[PDB]
RNA sequence: AGGAGUGGAGCCUGCGGCUUAAUUUGACUCAACACGGGAAACCUCACCCGGCCCGGACACGGACAGGAUUGACAGAUUGAUAGCUCUUUCUCGAUUCCGUGGGUGGUGGUGCAUGGCCGUUCUUAGUUGGUGGAGCGAUUUGUCUGGUUAAUUCCGAUAACGAACGAGACUCUGGCAUGCUAACUAGUUACGCGACCGGUCGGCGUAACUUCUUAGAGGGACAAGUGGCGUUCAGCCACCCGAGAUUGAGCAAUAACAGGUCUGUGAUGCCCUUAGAUGUCCGGGGCUGCACGCGCGCUACACUGACUGGCUCAGCGUGUGCCUACCCUACGCCGGCAGGCGCGGGUAACCCGUUGAACCCCAUUCGUGAUGGGGAUCGGGGAUUGCAAUUAUUCCCCAUGAACGAGGAAUUCCCAGUAAGUGCGGGUCAUAAGCUUGCGUUGAUUAAGUCCCUGCCCUUUGUACACACCGCCCGU
């Protein structure tokens, strides 16, 4: 995306440390309200979960201008794939449950 | 002493603090001879003359007063004057002649001792006021 | 820190509607009929009544750590401090916008509108209720929009009881052709202590208590103890 | 779908006749 | 009967046609024309445009692994400090680039394809079963001659009886709580604080009771009382007490429209849209035009008065905060005009506040005019929120007195704290109102009637209409 791939895969190691979480409806946000001051545009995020739409792994709720994330077991499974990682790293809110 | 009973009209009143005193009546470290607007003194002296200036005999009426507009406020310090005396003249002294003034008053009018209950109505939209609407566009 | 009281209850206000949405669009298929909050000391609980709570709550109660993942990262609860919970509704007869949403996902399935709407009909008034208008418009078929309405029972339709003896739910179809509005009115009967209707009775109506009986002897008696 | 509905509704379209017959099979026949 | 009277006079978003490509839209009978919560440097942008960038990502096939971005004192100039077919070649590595596909773009055209949405006949008083009666039947009666009512509200007549929705009832209340739970964000009176041999302060006196403002429960008003009418009934009209003998509004039926909204929406239907993306990163014009027709309204034409200023009375409210500086706003210095720093006052009846306010309370030239009614028509200057006030758009100082002598025919709107006059507040909001929405303040002779010429179609009646008179239909 003219973007390196590396700040991709600390993006998926992010959403890993959790979940789902949601998305600002802008493109034109600087930076991320989860990811503040990461270097982590609002549109490449936007642009990731397009991907993974056009994949099929991964759906959404928007609502009230924000977006929902989803993930799927196969999803789950890309990512934890594709970040070359153990599936080990399970959300930390099972943890704290 | 407090026999203050309110005495109202629109959104202002008047307590009328009554004692034995002086005769003289005072309106908020002002005497009623001299009112702001300078043109109702006639209307607050016309209770007290109409029933008799005698009848003060050493009562000292401070009357003191809080809402909006001069002539709201009177038609109830007045009013609030008028219910002083009753509540003087009905806590020891006769009837008969507390009736005799009374009548006196009531056929004299109204507004001097029951409040006017009327209010400013509230405004309906879709026109410039409560009950006026725009002009028709053919 | 402190803010007053008309913002933070707007801001109370916006949330809960928030919610609201966001559970309605994501839940409808689930069945989701209804959230609420409530608080403890540095905890914020949320009951949210479904029609099927099976659906609502998930496998292991995944979804609801899901559910409560997704929350969190909106309206700024902080991780492990939030928890859901959910109550199978009592009757689908006093609330409106459960059987909106099955009118809604058994249109989306594909079927007549005339049959889910007789079917509901049914359901409705064997659950006990009083009345229940379900006004259906659109293009049913063909290209032209008709208006129809599945009436049963009596209904209020004016003045004050509307607020509580009347429960309305308004709602969206999304087919092939195009759209269909529907509205769902459910009356509520007269159930003081019981909850399903309201605990008030109709206000402009009046009942009269069965007479008390005489006895009246003509000869005068005294009872001692 | 009940032929009774059925009949109410499209009596008067292009398939009365239609559901007229389905609401007389049901109706008798038992 | 009558009442601001808009109509008659120069200044408004927009109307309907109106100079150099964009002054453009949706709404032609009120019920479109101060309406889309509409005064626009920018996003006020629906609009020739000058194009800064793909926010075209990805199944399947690539010259398949050397496509590009972060290149800023440069000559490199069409965004220069984004190497822009730039001779030379500077920058995180398959990730933008090649095809029928799919959408972050759908404020692009049809509400005559639709959906909640309200206008709208309707805020009228209408609407419908059951059982019974009538008819072969569709249907009818009930739901009516009449009296009454705000009301299909009741009475009354009565082959109907009994009911239901609507109306009513309901709820907040306006209006008496002197009775009651009860304030230290409320408030008047037991002794001196600066003055008069007993009276008078919102810097207030030691001490302090719910009467004086808020917000609670219960009460109270019912055509209850008397008199005159009435099919003597439902009801109507007068009268004494009483705070009150019609306080005002939101809810409002069955059923329906081809009334407006696809330019309100992440609710949506084949056509242009297939990345050649009617704003999208950046953002420098656009509904910001002149000859005129009664589109809501604006200050007036004057002496019931604008006018030196004396005195002093308001009520709903709104108020320091998520990519929200900017909100109100008690003094010293300065500065007429807006505003600089501070000690602080405010999440709030504690802070402005006692909204000291504001309309009026008439001691000043004013006398029938071009000066003082009538800033409606000139050029300069301090400047606060505004990089960007170009049509001094909006905060003022000097000069500018055009037109209007209360204005044709047709003609809005108004019964009690109402019309009307009057200012403050909320909406929009760089701090913003000629508009709208609330609030106070001041405050009538307007008649307690009729249906004209206005609509509303209730009953009887006619019909060859039923797509229902924008119907049907005859003939050349």
């Amino acid at each position: 995306m003219l973007m390196p791939k590396k700040n991709r895969i600390a993006i998926y190691e992010l959403l890993f440390k959790e979940g789902v979480m949601v998305a600002k409806k802008d493109v034109h946000m600087p930076k991320h309200p989860e990811l503040a001051d990461k270097n982590v545009p609002n549109l490449h995020v936007m642009k990731a979960m397009q991907s993974l739409k056009s994949r099929g792994y991964v759906k959404e709720q928007f609502a009230w201008r924000h977006f929902y994330w989803y993930l799927t077991n196969e999803g789950i499974q890309y990512l934890r794939d594709y970040l070359h990682l153990p599936p080990e790293i399970v959300p930390a809110t099972l943890r704290r449950s | 002493q407090s026999v203050q009973v309110f005495g109202r009209k629109k959104t202002a009143t008047a307590v009328a603090h009554c004692k034995r005193g002086n005769g003289l009546i005072k309106v908020n470290g002002r005497p009623l001879e001299m009112i702001e607007p300078r043109t109702l003194q006639y209307k607050l002296l016309e209770p007290v003359l109409l029933l008799g200036k005698e009848r003060f005999a050493g009562v000292d009426i401070r009357v003191r007063v809080k809402g909006g507009g001069h002539v709201a406020q009177i038609y109830a310090i007045r009013q609030s004057i008028s219910k002083a005396l009753v509540a003087y003249y009905q806590k020891y002294v006769d009837e008969a002649s507390k009736k005799e003034i009374k009548d006196i008053l009531i056929q004299y009018d109204r507004t001097l001792l029951v409040a006017d209950p009327r209010r400013c109505e509230s405004k309906k939209f879709g026109g410039p006021g409560a009950r006026a609407r725009y002009q028709k566009s053919y | 820190v402190q803010i007053s009281k008309k913002r933070k209850f707007v801001a109370d206000g916006i949330f809960k509607a928030e919610l609201n949405e966001f559970l309605t669009r994501e839940l409808a298929e689930d069945g989701y009929s209804g959230v609420e909050v409530r608080v403890t000391p540095t905890r914020t609980e949320i009951i949210i009544l479904a029609t099927r709570t099976q659906n609502v709550l998930g496998e292991k109660g995944r979804r609801i750590r899901e559910l409560t993942a997704v929350v969190q990262k909106r309206f700024g609860f902080p991780e492990g401090s939030v928890e859901l919970y959910a109550e199978k509704v009592a009757t689908r007869g006093l609330c409106a916008i459960a059987q909106a949403e099955s009118l809604r996902y058994k249109l989306l399935g594909g079927l007549a509108v005339r049959r889910a709407c007789y079917g509901v009909l049914r359901f409705i008034m064997e659950s006990g209720a009083k009345g229940c208008e379900v006004v259906v418009s659109g293009k049913l078929r063909g290209q032209r929009a008709k208006s129809m309405k599945f009436v049963d029972g009596l209904m209020i339709h004016s003045g004050d009881p509307v607020n509580y003896y009347v429960d309305t739910a308004v709602r969206h179809v999304l087919l092939r052709q195009g759209v269909l509005g529907i509205k769902v009115k459910i009356m509520l009967p007269w159930d003081p202590t019981g909850k399903i209707g309201p605990k008030k009775p109709l206000p402009d109506h009046v009942s009269i208590v069965e007479p008390k009986d005489e006895i009246l002897p003509t000869t005068p008696i005294s009872e001692q103890k | 779908t009940d032929p009774i509905d059925d009949f109410q509704v499209n009596w008067n379209t292009k398939h009365g006749s239609g559901v007229t017959r389905e609401l007389m099979r049901e109706l008798n026949g038992g």
